[PDB]
């Protein structure tokens, strides 16, 4: 099996420092040019740093002097030490074996902010106008007031992606709001349970709502 | 640096037909070892970038043989035979010939399908929200095609724009439609001073809008 796994991400104050790590199964870092690259909301990937097999290090002038890439050849660990962090360094960071057939991990999120990790409020979206609802029923959950991204909304342990829609989060005076809808036949619900499960790993919170008529 | 250039958008493709995405590089990616160090990856919302092809023509793991890539050292094309709904996303070319690593700006693949009106659903503020003095009224406008749509809010029959925020999905990986959430957020006090709330959706499908509504005192 072959995979890279980044770790270390989280919230850091402007001007602060943070160190990311990357481990691997099946890739021996010392043999390769290993890199870090980051993904910022609007943009294609951005290169952050590389280290050759011989230990020579390479940086774009955008981070040179602030970021340091290193490798522990023996334990097979790749590191990115970041200092003097700026809001613009906010990104998902990936380690990569870019030569040949490129490999990269799932990424680790670094958020540079003076704001505080805040859990969501979760509100059920169930029909309530008149007591009529069609052949198929649309239900939802409104996930309000959380920071940072992201949240995951899972319907019935994922069994229902029965037209699940996940709407992108919108920022509003410091906090995020998103929503998620699901559509089921009216024969199924409310005669059977539909639950939205909202995970916010950053605030160590999960909230489940059973939607009710 | 080796600059990789690709268009933001491609011709919309009907399911079951071919798509072609072009890219080019300022320097030949053909190495003296005879390998061309072009790779392609796919980005979809909610998941990690996925490698498709590497060394110009070699399929990566898990990638079906409807994907192929060809080119010279400087001009390349990714082809998808028999496009499927799940292929929608943004396709990037990039080079791994030399440092610095460089990447193309991505080309969005858009699927062409039959027109579909939106399914419109309206929801009053949950009691739970009102208990904290907030009032969000939510309208989903779901599974429509094509992507252009407009939403309008009426409170006691009178247009309301302020306090409305909209969010749009990317094209659905199952049915190639688009969806929208529209939320009208008000204080609990202003919510409770009005009775009729309405969502109305205008879409090329119909010259008349789909309107959904409730009366708060019910
Ligand atoms: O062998 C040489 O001299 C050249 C090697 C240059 C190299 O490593 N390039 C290189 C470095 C990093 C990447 C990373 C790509 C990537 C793509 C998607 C997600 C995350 C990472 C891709 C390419």
């Amino acid at each position: 099996e072959v995979k890279l796994v980044e770790s270390g991400g989280g919230l850091v104050k402007p001007g602060g420092s943070l160190k990311l790590s990357c481990t691997a199964s099946g890739i021996t870092f010392s043999r390769y040019i290993m890199s870090w690259v980051r993904q910022i909301p609007e943009k294609r990937l951005e290169w952050v740093a590389s280290i050759s097999s011989g230990g020579i290090t390479y940086y774009p002038d955008s981070v040179k002097g602030r970021f340091t890439i290193s490798r522990d050849n023996v334990r097979n660990i790749l590191y990115l030490q970041m200092s003097s962090l700026r809001s613009e360094d906010t990104a998902l960071y990936y380690c990569a074996r870019g030569q040949g057939r490129p490999y990269w991990g799932q990424g680790t999120l670094v958020t540079v902010s003076s704001a505080k990790t805040t859990p969501p409020s979760v509100y059920p979206l169930a029909p309530g106008c008149g007591d009529t609802t069609g052949s198929s029923v649309t239900l939802g959950c409104l996930v309000k007031g959380y920071f940072p991204e992201s949240v995951t909304v899972t319907w019935n342990s994922g069994s229902l992606s029965s037209s699940v829609h996940t709407f992108p989060a919108l920022l509003q005076s410091g906090l995020y709001t998103m929503s998620s809808s699901v559509t089921v036949p009216s024969s199924t619900w409310p005669s059977e349970t539909v639950t939205c499960s909202v995970a916010h790993p950053a605030s160590s919170t999960t909230v489940d709502k059973k939607l009710e008529p | 640096d080796i600059v990789m250039t690709q268009a933001a958008f491609s011709n919309p493709v009907t399911l079951g037909t071919s798509a072609s995405i072009s890219c080019r590089s300022t320097k030949s990616l053909l190495h003296s070892n005879g390998i061309t160090y072009l790779y392609w990856y796919l980005q979809k919302p909610g998941q990690s970038p996925q490698l498709l092809i590497y060394q110009m023509s070699n399929l990566a793991s898990g990638v079906p043989d409807r994907f192929s890539s060809s080119g010279s050292g400087t001009d390349f094309t990714l082809r998808i035979s028999r496009v499927e709904a799940e292929d929608v996303g943004v396709y990037y070319c990039a080079q791994n010939l030399e440092l610095p690593p460089t990447f193309g700006g991505g080309t969005k693949l858009e699927i062409k399908r039959a027109d579909a009106a939106p399914t419109v659903s309206i929801f009053p503020p949950s009691s739970e929200q009102l208990t904290s003095g907030g009032a969000s009224v939510v309208c989903f406008l779901n599974n429509f095609y094509p992507k252009d749509i407009n939403v309008k809010w009426k409170i006691d029959g009178s247009e309301r724009q302020n306090g409305v925020l909209n969010s749009w999905t990317d094209q659905d990986s199952k049915d190639s439609t688009y969806s929208m959430s529209s939320t009208l957020t008000l204080t609990k006090d202003e919510y409770e001073r009005h009775n009729s709330y309405t969502c109305e959706a205008t879409h090329k499908t119909s010259t008349s809008p789909i309107v959904k509504s409730f009366n708060r005192n019910e």
